[PDB]
């Protein structure tokens, strides 16, 4: 058994997601584009954090 | 009557097609992709599980010289150290001061952890598509699952239906591939039998039964320290936790397309690459001729509003007259519109409403309704909503079928400087032919 | 959510309290009785 992290509040501008992140513990964040090149990144948050897309 | 058609490979999108069989009425369906599998065809070379050193106990032979001989276990080495004087919680060993050898030897094995913690490497050379349809037929949901390589015909209502093959022979993975549990990594593993120590690969198997082990760990015997009867060796731990510890992302979150990965089997889902190909047979028994489905004239089409958003924005109102009550099939006369309703329900002189979805600006088009056709415009405005979760229902606007209707712009613009060329051309002309007659 | 005034009031003693936590709550896990959800932490305490 796994746990599932908070859901995430989400705000929307022009061609951006802006998601601000409470994690509980060290959580992955990964996102990728979903055509040719997927520019696939990731990262781990330790703390609450505010992400740009 | 055999029908040919071609849609997106986009997942969850429905599309419609014509099926237009002059002197009867026509018909529209409504496919939708649910899941488009690939599976390739998968030839194991080996797999990598986390080794064993076996290591005998020592042999401590005092007042004498060990020797070993050379054995062809996967990974075998034999060192005699000299000058050993070993302690036992009681004493000293034996009484024989020096001279005294210790013998120490050691192989490595495939630890019986290999049975259930160990990474796979295929060879992957073709994909056998298969594809998942959900079916608007006359006005009934239908699903059929089927193989996508134009070879599996699938008959649901007597209607027969052939997928495939995919236009595109893309996939996820290149030649080679390394399955773990669930999931799937596209790594240049190295060939069977050139593993390299510390690294993925460094004991290796044909299958997980087979006792033939490749294995190459630098395993180098060193000599016991002092007063003590333990057996030191140095040796590179096991590649495989090293892999494990650095694995990376799977192709799961990685692949282009927005591609699913599964293994057991190893299938990549929901590729949205290319188009797919669709024909059709109907039987002449589910034809309607025209005199008896219901005709409309004196139809005029109006759009109240017109936003075009990734859903369906856009409402048309259409005033008909009806011949008789009954079922009629509601298609687009064009491809940047894209029409919701597949059939409605029409009788005597009434209207009825439509949802729309378009990219274009200025929406103009023609619907066909029970072989009437309808020209309708209007003028759309964009959403306020920047984000959606779905993807959009409407096609993209390409290089042709382009502007709004204030292009008018573009062509009083093109018109004033092409005046002006032409006045241009023609002083030029008279003053040529002038100069020519004169001489 | 998640930020310095989430939970609100006019005065300490006052029993008007404004609350935006987002909080939703989830389906209990199959065989078990608790009840799960998923909220902004506090963002007193992540200002502090
Ligand atoms: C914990 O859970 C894991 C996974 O759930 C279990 O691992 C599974 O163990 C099974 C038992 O061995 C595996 O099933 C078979 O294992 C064979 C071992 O030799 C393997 O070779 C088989 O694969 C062949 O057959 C498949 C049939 O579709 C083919 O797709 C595949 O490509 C293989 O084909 C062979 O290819 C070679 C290459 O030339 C040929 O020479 C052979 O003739 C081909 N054989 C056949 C039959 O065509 C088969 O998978 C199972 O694979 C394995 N799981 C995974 C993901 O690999 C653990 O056992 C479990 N733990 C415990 C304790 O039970
Ligand atoms: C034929 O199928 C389509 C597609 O729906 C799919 O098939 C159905 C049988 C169900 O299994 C669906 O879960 C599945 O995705 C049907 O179109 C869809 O119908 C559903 C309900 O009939 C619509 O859901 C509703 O949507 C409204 C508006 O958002 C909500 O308020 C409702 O609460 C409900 O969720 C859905 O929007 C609709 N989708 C589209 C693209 O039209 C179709 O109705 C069905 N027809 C027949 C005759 O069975």
């Amino acid at each position: 058994r796994v746990p599932k992290a908070r859901n995430p509040t989400v705000t929307y501008g022009k061609n951006q997601v802006i998601m601000l992140l409470y994690p509980d513990h060290p959580t992955l964040l990964s996102y990728r584009n979903m055509g040719e090149e997927p520019n696939y990144q990731e990262e781990w948050v330790m703390h609450k954090k505010e992400v740009v897309l | 009557y055999e029908h040919v058609t071609v849609i997106p490979n986009t997942v969850g999108v429905p599309y419609k097609t014509l099926v237009n069989r002059p002197g009867y009425s026509p018909m529209v369906l409504e496919m939708e992709l649910l899941s488009v599998t690939l599976e390739p065809t998968l030839s194991l070379d080996y797999i990598t599980c986390e080794y064993k050193t076996v290591i005998p106990s020592p042999y401590v032979k005092c007042c004498g010289t060990a020797e070993c001989k050379d054995k062809n276990l996967p990974d075998y080495s034999c060192k005699v150290f000299t000058g050993v004087y070993p302690f036992m919680w009681g004493g000293a060993y034996c009484f024989c001061d020096a001279e005294n050898t210790q013998l120490s030897e050691a192989h490595v094995e495939k630890s019986e952890s290999c049975k259930t913690e160990f990474a796979s490497a295929y060879r992957a050379h073709t994909a056998s598509a298969s594809a998942k349809l959900r079916v608007l037929y006359q006005g009934n949901n239908i699903t059929v699952t089927a193989y996508a390589n134009g070879d599996h015909a699938v008959t649901v209502k007597d209607a027969k239906f052939i997928v495939g093959p995919m236009s595109s022979a893309w996939t996820p993975f290149d030649n080679k591939i390394v399955v773990y549990k669930g999931d799937v990594y596209n790594m240049d593993y190295p060939p069977f039998g050139a593993g390299r120590p510390g690294q993925f690969g460094d004991i290796q198997s044909r299958t997980p039964e087979s006792k033939d082990v490749y294995a190459n760990t630098q395993l180098v015997l060193q000599r016991p320290a002092a007063g003590t009867v333990h057996v030191p060796y140095s040796q590179a731990p096991s590649g495989f936790k090293y892999w494990l510890k650095e694995r990376g992302a799977s192709l799961q979150h990685t692949a282009p397309f927005g591609c699913q990965i599964a293994t057991n089997p190893v299938r990549a889902v929901n590729c949205a690459v290319g188009n797919m190909p669709i024909s059709i047979d109907i039987p002449e028994a589910a034809f309607t001729r025209v005199v008896d489905a219901p005709s409309l004239t004196d139809m005029s089409c109006e759009v109240p509003a017109c936003t075009h958003s990734s859903d369906f924005g856009g409402v048309a109102v259409i005033k008909y007259a009806a011949s008789k009550k009954g079922k009629c099939a509601v298609h687009s006369m064009t491809n940047a519109v894209t029409i919701r309703e597949a059939e409605i329900e029409v009788e005597g002189n009434s209207q009825l409403q439509i949802s729309f979805s378009t990219a274009l600006a200025s929406a103009e088009f023609r619907v066909q309704v029970c072989s009437t056709q309808v020209h309708c415009a209007a003028e759309c405005h964009p959403p306020k909503d920047h984000i959606v979760n779905y993807p959009a229902s409407h096609t993209t606007l390409g290089v042709q079928d382009i502007s709004a209707t204030a292009m008018s712009w573009v062509q009083k613009i093109t018109g004033g400087v092409g005046l002006v060329v032409a006045v241009a051309a023609l002083i030029l002309i008279v003053v040529l032919c002038v100069s020519f007659s004169r001489h």
